RNA sequence: UUUUUUUUUUUUUUUUU
RNA sequence: AGGGGAUCGAAGACGAUCAGAUACCGUCGUAGUCUUAACCAUAAACUAUGCCGAUUAGGGAUCGGACGGUGUUAUUUUUUGACCCGUUCGGCACCUUACGAUAAAUCAAAAUGUUUGGGCUCCUGGGGGAGUAUGGUCGCAAGGCUGAAACUUAAAGAAAUUG
């Protein structure tokens, strides 16, 4: 190309580029939260959940660790922070 | 823009239809690094859609390098499928250049005992992949090189490249029917910018014998 | 076996690209053109000359050949190059049926006055 | 003449060479 | 006589000087233009190397000759042909050697009086194995190259250059190939001299309309 | 080029490996072990005297037929 | 491992000068790597290089005109006497009046020329031309 | 120059308008494009031009024509096609 | 001279392949290295289909194919004229003969 | 896709407008 | 040193071929081939290409993981599997090209090297004699590792070219 201007790269190709390879490495994940059903109770979670989140108090799984991404429990709604 | 660049030469909406219905929006399956910056978007189905604006401005740029020359004698078309021949012969006759269609008699521009020697001083070839040997032997007689490049077009010597597609005869004939016009209209042989210009479309359009 | 030689062929051709009209079908006859119009002084090489020019005058006949004119296909081929059909093929005489991505590109460009027909893009 | 014969005819040799030198011994 | 454009350009004095054929790319296809613009050079025959080629019925000897061409104000040029006779391949390789003629750039070694006496930078070329390298010498120091080296760069009018040589230098037709390569490349080894900009103007070709 | 040691304090490894490599020149191996004085026949001198033993005669080697006179 | 950050710099600066390219981008970022990019600037052999800031080691990227020959680092840093620079320059450099042979001293980097006015010298650290 | 200041060169080589190396005189496939200033009304004026000189270097790799591109807008003769983020 | 970019097999990355046994030679060649032919043809010739056919009962009998998997060493495979010695460009042509 | 071993020594080319 | 021993098969015995055939071919056939315990430590043990690190032309396949989207298919209190498109990390490789490298064949490394310095280890110095002799050390042995010299010779050798 011999012209670029390295210093501000397109937004898509910020989402296109691996964590580490970017200009500064921002981690790709988030925290949020989960609502679930039969109680009124917000949990924060993070997206990347290595551990069986449960309740605090409602005794409910609310996401399953695998592959490298929490799957949120069916019947619970969420919200990223 | 506004430096050596007035509105006249802004693009019209008969011009974007023309092209448009010549399908020069529909570029090849494979995209080229050095054209990417031509790309517009890619279809759900893989076929790469151009960027028409880029493609009339180029146009008006590579009239511009023609109408430098000063000498219709002195500039070169090529292009060896027959769809692109037609319009390259008509092409000269409007303009004034010297016009091969078909095979490419190597040596033509390095060997000077050849019945075709041609010493030129701009290449315009359609397709830049069926004419490498016209775009190789410009590398060693110094011989800008315009080419109507396609999405996977290869890009060795192309110096001016107009993005546009290169396969339809409907293609081939708009855009080198763009450039004609504009050659004409550089030079002064059409007073008015804004008037319709004769000679229609249909006439540089492939047709079977 | 009985293959002519390049210097009847290419003799032959010139014989043709110049005197089609003077030509015929006929051997006889085109025995005797040779005679005026060309200098061979071998009765032999001047028989297969005429007899050459005239397979290729029964093969002009049928459409043929490449590579011989006979500038009267030379007029012929102006002629068809000068034909053009008055109504233009890109004329949208539904009128211009294009894509999703098309039309945006109209809209980026300044453009969005075409009668644009918006089609879908599915993949099969 | 193979390499790999002519090693063989030296490590013959050589083994008999060794067996010369324990009678000696 | 001429038959390309720049042949009739040049008899018909559209162009003053060779060094303004040589700003542009144009290359030079006939020799009588290198004989109209530099008289008085010096042609010197390096050596008659005799190649032969298997056949069923014998050797076919061909005779190449090296010949260099050059005259001290600083252009040379170096044509090797090969043909069946001796005499017939001198006169062909000074053809071709007239027909490759370079500008060779002249330095000096810190002064800046009298400067036009040795190398601007140090240069090599690598024509096969072989590499020579030149190298810019105080002045008083004459040519300390070898005879084959130190004729070529008489002729490109050099006075002072320090010269060593790797590879096999008995390859007499690669050395002076490797040679002309490191003068070729010393005019045009960017310098701060050079580091400005220049009024970019039309080349003959293309504004005159003969 | 080879892997040879770039830091600033391997003279040592330097040194020693090109006093290893060094073995293999030919010419320094000969003078370094001394083979002159050792095995041949002169005792490194230019020169040497004898006894003629007697008159031999050696055939010349391919291409070359003659009969080389020499002494021992 | 990396073992020189100076010649990583320099080698990604020449390879991009060498394939045409008007910039590049440097990692990491060394208190080395600027006064050696100064160095550099001061004589106009680069134009523009900016820092970006990071909680690490930091980025540079260096806006390259083409007026640049050949960069590069010496290893080891070999202690140089003053009367061992022209030695030095002569066996390193083009013609002794276009480069500039860098050193470390006491101080700090500089040129082999500004040594010769100020009749100091140090560990020779890299070059260009 | 010399110390009374009189270029004693033989000439003075060019240099690419991409990339800034200098084109040398035996660089063949080193284009120079030509491109003619218009007025107001849209007519070529003669005799008054942009230069471009590329070297046969940055033509070879194929970058010929997005260099083209960013020399152009830099200079004007373009409206919108040359895109640092891209 | 390296001759071929591959060698003569395929096993990049593979270690060491078991080694199989040639048609005709009995030959212990590598599997990969070896020159297979996948044959698919009717287990009675074209010029007796059609009296197989006179004596069919049971007249819609459709004769079995034989399916045979055929593995040559070099030696065998070009003295048998399986694959034939290509120039020093065609060899690198991994395309099969077009029918 | 039956087999077919051997060939005594040396000797086999040069310069320019 | 035990167990096992179907097949194949060094050595050996025959039958052919041949001038001879202690070989290729065919019939037998011992050790071995298989296994437990203990040795041996060498292979064209090869990608004939040491390990770590940075940069440098494009492209499509494929394997493992992850992410985003889309529509079929099986299940399903709408999750998961198969297929499709794309992005990215990590692999086995491959295709075109030379801004480069090499003597060349060829090489995205064998590039960033006479414009010669990122770190470390090992090996080589014309061909033989010779991986030999001797000394040491390891092994039950076969042998392995380390490893010369006298003497001899003008070439040996690598890649391509035309016959
Ligand atoms: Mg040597
Ligand atoms: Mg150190
Ligand atoms: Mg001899
Ligand atoms: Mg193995
Ligand atoms: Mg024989
Ligand atoms: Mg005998
Ligand atoms: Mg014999
Ligand atoms: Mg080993
Ligand atoms: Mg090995
Ligand atoms: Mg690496
Ligand atoms: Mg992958
Ligand atoms: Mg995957
Ligand atoms: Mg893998
Ligand atoms: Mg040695
Ligand atoms: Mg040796
Ligand atoms: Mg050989």
């Amino acid at each position: 190309v011999l012209a670029v201007d390295l210093l501000n790269p397109s937004p898509a190709s910020e989402a296109r580029k691996h964590k580490l390879k970017t200009l500064v490495p921002a981690p790709r994940s988030f925290f949020m939260d989960v609502k679930c059903p039969g109680c009124f109770t917000i949990t924060t979670v993070f997206s990347h959940a290595q551990t069986v989140v449960i309740c605090q108090g409602c005794t409910t799984v609310l996401c399953q660790p695998t592959g490298g991404k929490a799957r949120l429990t069916e019947g619970c709604s969420f919200r990223r922070k | 823009a506004p430096a050596n660049l007035p509105s006249i030469f802004n693009a019209t909406s008969t011009d974007i239809e023309q092209l448009l219905a010549a399908q020069c929006h529909i570029g090849s399956k494979n995209l080229g690094v050095h054209m990417q910056p031509y790309l517009w978007k890619t279809r759900a189905d893989g076929v790469n859609i151009l960027n028409v604006g880029k493609t009339w401005e180029k146009i008006v740029l590579a009239a511009r390098i023609i109408a430098a020359i000063d000498n219709p004698a002195d500039i070169c078309v090529i292009s060896a499928r027959p769809y692109g021949q037609r319009a390259v012969l008509k092409f000269a006759a409007h303009t004034g250049a010297q016009a091969i269609a078909g095979r490419f008699t190597p040596g033509s521009f390095t060997n000077y005992i050849t019945r075709s020697f041609k010493e030129p001083r701009l290449i315009i070839v359609t397709d830049p992949r069926t004419d490498a040997q016209a775009i190789k032997e410009a590398s060693y007689v110094n011989i800008p090189v315009i080419a109507l490049c396609d999405a996977d077009s290869p890009t060795e010597y192309v110096d001016v490249a107009i993005p546009t597609n290169n396969k339809g005869r409907h293609a081939i004939g708009c855009v080198w029917w763009m450039l004609a016009r504009e050659v004409l209209r550089l030079r002064g042989t059409i007073y008015n910018r804004e008037t319709p210009w004769d000679v229609m479309v249909d006439l540089y359009f492939y047709r079977d014998p | 076996g009985r293959v002519r030689t390049k210097t009847v062929k290419k003799s032959a051709k010139v014989i043709i690209e110049r005197y089609y009209p003077k030509l015929t079908l006929d051997f006889e006859t085109n025995k005797r053109i040779c005679d005026e119009i060309a200098i061979i002084a071998s009765k032999r090489l001047r028989n297969k000359i005429a007899g050459y020019t005239t397979h290729l005058m029964k093969r002009i006949q049928r459409g043929p050949v490449r590579g011989i004119s006979f500038k009267l296909q030379e007029e012929e081929r102006e002629r068809k190059d000068q034909y053009v059909p008055e109504v233009s093929a890109l004329d949208f005489t539904g009128q211009l049926d294009v894509d999703t991505e098309t039309k945006d590109l109209l809209k980026h460009l300044g453009f969005d006055s075409i009668p644009v027909n918006v089609i879908p893009v599915t993949q099969a | 003449m193979r390499a790999k014969w002519r090693k063989k005819r030296v490590r013959r040799l050589k083994r008999k060479r060794r067996k010369m030198r324990a009678r000696s011994k | 006589q001429p038959v390309t454009k720049l042949g009739r350009l040049v008899k018909a004095g559209k162009i003053k000087s060779m060094e303004e054929i040589y700003l542009h790319s144009l290359p030079i296809k006939e020799y009588q233009i290198v004989d109209f613009f530099l008289p008085k050079l010096k042609d010197e025959v390096m050596k008659i190397k005799p190649v032969q080629k298997q056949t069923r019925a014998g050797q076919r000897t061909r005779f190449k000759a090296i010949v260099i061409i050059g005259d001290s104000e600083g252009h040379v040029g170096l044509g090797i042909k090969t043909s069946k006779e001796v005499a017939t391949a001198i006169r062909a390789a000074i053809i071709i050697a007239k027909l490759s003629v370079i500008p060779v750039r002249r330095g000096y070694w810190g002064a800046n009086l009298g400067l036009p006496h040795s190398l601007p930078v140090k240069e090599s070329g690598k024509c096969g194995s072989v590499t020579v390298r030149l190298i810019p010498a105080p002045r008083g120091t004459s040519l300390v190259a070898s005879p084959a080296v130190k004729r070529l760069l008489q002729l490109a009018g050099i006075e002072d250059a320090y010269t060593s040589s790797s590879g096999s230098t008995k390859t007499l037709e690669n050395t002076l190939k490797a040679t002309f390569a490191a003068v070729s490349n010393t005019y045009g080894f960017l310098t701060p001299n050079l580091w400005k900009e220049t009024k970019l103007t039309r080349s003959p070709l293309e504004e005159f309309a003969d | 080029s080879g892997g040879k040691p770039r830091g600033l304090n391997a003279a040592r490894k330097l040194r020693n490996n090109r006093r290893e490599q060094r073995w293999s020149d030919l010419h320094y191996k000969k003078r370094a072990l001394g083979t002159a004085f050792k095995s041949s026949p002169f005792g490194g001198s230019s020169h040497a005297k004898g006894i003629v033993l007697e008159k031999v005669g050696v055939e010349a080697k391919q291409p070359n037929s003659a009969i080389r006179k020499c002494v021992r | 491992v990396r073992t020189s950050v100076l010649h990583d710099a320099l080698n990604s600066i020449n390879n991009a000068e060498k394939a045409g390219k008007r910039q590049v981008l440097i990692r990491p970022s060394s208190k080395v790597i600027i006064k050696f990019l100064q160095v550099m600037q001061k004589h106009g052999y680069i134009g523009e290089f900016e820092e970006v800031d990071d909680h690490r080691s930091g980025k540079i990227v260096v806006q390259l005109n083409g007026r640049m020959n050949k960069c590069g680092v010496i290893s080891p840093r070999y202690n140089v006497r003053l009367a061992e620079l022209e030695k030095w320059v002569v066996k390193l450099l083009p013609a002794r009046q276009f480069g500039y042979v860098i050193l470390t001293t006491s101080a700090g980097i500089m040129d082999h020329e500004e040594a010769r006015r100020k009749h100091v010298s140090g560990k020779i650290i890299g070059f260009f031309y | 120059e010399n110390d009374r200041g009189e270029i004693v060169d033989l000439y003075v080589p060019r240099k690419c308008s991409a990339t800034g190396r200098i084109i040398k005189s035996k660089d063949h496939g080193s284009c120079q494009i030509t491109i003619a200033k218009v007025d107001e009304n849209g007519r070529a004026i003669q005799g008054e031009n942009i230069i471009y000189a590329l070297s046969g270097f940055v033509r070879a790799m194929g970058e010929s024509d997005d260099s083209l591109n960013r020399l152009a807008q830099r200079d004007g003769l373009l409206k919108a096609v040359w895109n640092p983020q891209r | 001279v390296k001759k071929r970019k591959n060698n003569g097999r395929n096993k990049k990355g593979r270690g060491h392949v078991k080694p199989i046994r040639c048609s005709n030679c009995s030959r212990c060649t590598p599997k990969d290295k070896a020159i297979k032919r996948f044959t698919i043809r009717n287990m009675v010739e074209s010029a007796a289909i059609r009296d197989i056919s006179d004596a069919s009962v049971f007249a819609e009998y459709t004769v079995p194919k034989m399916y045979l998997k055929l593995q040559y060493c070099v030696s065998c495979a070009i003295h048998g004229k399986i694959v034939r010695v290509r120039s020093r460009e065609g060899r690198r042509n991994r395309a099969p003969p077009p029918r």
